[PDB]
């Protein structure tokens, strides 16, 4: 789930308290990651690696289906670019 | 013909983007009132749609800000020399020393328009703040009127920025055609004058005063961007009109719509259910047609964003991307270098442009017939002629002799109008009598 | 736009035929106009909504049209717009409601490090490339061009005249090749 603009403090009190409008009976909250364009990644873990921007959240942080360790969706910071090693030489042409 | 140059530097500042809105009519509309919700339902999906054409709004002022800006596959490092053949490329490379991962120039440019009408932050609720700072403030308002981030952070384009600024200066202009090929940057600034028509002679033995002239150009665009006024006026109306946007929307949701108040929850605790309910048609009858009113300003202005945002992509990949001989579209003259800059939901272009320089009167010649056939003249294709004396280039002096590898043979010389007598000279025949005798 | 049209616009029943069955005509006349004006608005709504997506469409239109005369009708040297590189051809193809074009573009293939030579001081005149714009040199030794590697000797028909050897900065001192000099040591001596 996201939630459009929370502060995944009151959110996890509505749910442990049944104050939640949309409140399903199969729902339950394992971890939560509050950053800018929130929304808490209920069901998803924030892993500090970076992959390709699969599911666009928002304030660059996206979603993706890769395996941690299995199949689960995650968090990165976009991975804004793959590196290069192009250095400025005047004797090198290629 | 003229004699000298000028390498100026203009500016263009276009948007790319514009404000990610997001007005839930659910709390705009009937905030927390139940039979108000129970006659905002019987309307139909009014909310549905209007939520989803915000949502596709802003999917696409995303996506617009993403082939703008994410236009490069690899992300080249910043030089640490920052001077290549002459040219001072300070204040536009991230500074390694600096706390902000910005230049000078974009340092300028996030500094003289991101006011955002300061004052009016209040009208709408925002979740503002970074997770590095760990502060966060998660604002809301009962108005329902939200504002919600872009994808791309402001580092993220910087980060872009600067990869354009690292391809365009360093590996030349192949990086746009998916490679990356090393090359200095006088070579390339050489290969940019031979496109354009000028030889490389004016590059090579005028590098200091080419470079000097970009070095002048770059500190009179930071003059200029330092302390000036009506900068940026593009981004600054852009910011205005949906300030005035969402203040006309904020206004409109306080509007008594033929009723006895304009503020719920006062209605509703004065009189009756079956007396009210007359009351709470007509606002909501009138808020949603102020909604309706501001979601289609909304769209026509994503619109608008949109073609701006595909105008300026074209052009990045026009003059950053490559060389193009594209007539005032780049710059003011000829392109020859282009570089983007940063800007908040904008782009702003630098476009190094070459401007010609005071001239000189001289004669021409259409054709000259030596022994009878003309010489028609080659690539050079102006016959500066004091009285019929040497044969030059278009853009610049270059005096150079008449000779046999600048023209070619032609017909006679009675079907050429103004031709010239004159002589045309070939090193062979000196060379040859000088071998013989 | 069909699932408005079964909307209560604040009368009794949103299916016409019922309402003037158990009301009174009077009372009919302003439960016909309440849906009326809500049928109304809904249907300008979608109207506009066709309008800017219509809009879209035609400058998408124009776009393709301005691609296709540019990439199909001819070759273009404008950068990054027919496909990725150089656009070297262009073949349409039909689509339903679209166009689907066919790039054929020329993509680079592995490099290799060379050195550069901004000119070449013969006997005090700078020789500097004519129509191959780079001068690959192992150690000073000949002049190609730019998209492939194409190895030619340096000669004279590639390069011109030019001023003296302290005007560029970093040229490098080599000889220059010329083809009159042999044939005619050949010939005559």
């Amino acid at each position: 789930v996201l939630y459009q603009d929370v502060n995944c403090t009151d959110v996890s009190t509505a749910i442990h308290a049944d104050q939640l409008t949309p409140a399903w009976r199969i729902y339950s909250t394992g971890n939560n990651v509050f950053q800018t364009q929130a929304g808490c990644l209920i069901g998803a873990e924030h892993v500090d690696t970076s992959y390709e921007c699969d599911i666009p959240i928002g304030a660059g942080i996206c979603a993706s289906y890769h395996t941690v360790s299995q199949k689960s969706i995650v968090a990165y910071t976009m991975s804004l670019g793959a590196d290069s090693s192009i250095a400025y030489s005047n004797n090198t042409i290629a | 013909i003229p004699t000298n140059f000028s390498i100026s530097i203009t500016t263009e500042v276009m948007p790319v983007s514009m404000a990610k809105t997001s007005v839930d009519c659910n709390m705009y509309i009937c905030g927390d009132s139940t039979e108000c919700a129970n006659l905002l339902l019987q309307y139909g999906s009014f909310c549905t749609q209007l939520n989803r054409a915000l949502s596709g709004i802003a999917a696409e002022q995303d996506r617009n800000t993403r082939e703008v800006f994410a236009q490069v596959k690899q992300m080249y490092k910043t030089p640490t020399l920052k001077y290549f053949g002459g040219f001072n490329f300070s204040q536009i490379l991230p500074d390694p020393l600096k706390p902000t991962k910005r230049s000078f120039i974009e340092d300028l440019l996030f500094n003289k328009v991101t006011l955002a009408d300061a004052g009016f932050m209040k009208q709408y609720g925002e979740c503002l703040g970074d997770i590095n700072a760990r502060d966060l403030i998660c604002a809301q308002k009962f108005n329902g009127l939200t504002v919600l981030p872009p994808l791309l952070t402001d580092d993220m384009i910087a980060a872009y920025t600067a990869a354009l600024v690292s391809g365009t200066a360093t590996a030349g202009w192949t990086f746009g055609a998916g490679a990356a090929l090393q090359i200095p940057f006088a070579m390339q600034m050489a290969y940019r004058f031979n496109g354009i028509g000028v030889t490389q002679n004016v590059l090579y033995e005028n590098q200091k005063q080419i470079a000097n002239q970009f070095n002048k150009a770059i500190s009179q665009i930071q003059e200029s961007l330092t302390t000036t006024s009506t900068a940026l006026g593009k981004l600054q109306d852009v910011v205005n009109q949906n300030a005035q946007a969402l203040n006309t929307l904020v206004k409109q949701l306080s509007s008594n719509f033929g009723a006895i108040s304009s503020v719920l929850n006062d209605i509703l605790s004065r009189l009756d259910p079956p007396e009210a309910e007359v009351q709470i048609d007509r606002l909501i009858t009138g808020r949603l047609q102020s909604l309706q009113t501001y979601v289609t300003q909304q769209l026509i202005r994503a619109a608008e964003i949109r073609a701006s945002a595909n105008l300026a992509a074209t052009k990045m990949s026009e003059c950053v991307l490559g060389q193009s001989k594209r007539v005032d579209f780049c710059g003011k003259g000829y392109h020859l270098m282009s570089f983007p800059q940063a800007a908040p939901h904008g782009v702003v272009f630098l476009h190094v442009t070459y401007v010609p320089s005071q001239e000189r009167n001289f004669t021409t010649a259409p054709a000259i017939c030596h022994e009878g056939k003309a010489y028609f003249p080659r690539e050079g294709v102006f016959v500066f002629n004091g009285t019929s004396w040497f044969i030059t280039q278009r853009n610049f002096f270059s005096p150079q002799i008449i000779t046999t590898d600048n023209t070619f043979v032609s017909g006679n010389c009675d079907v050429v109008i103004g031709i010239i007598n004159n002589t045309v000279y070939d090193p062979l025949q000196p060379e040859l009598d000088s071998f013989k005798e």
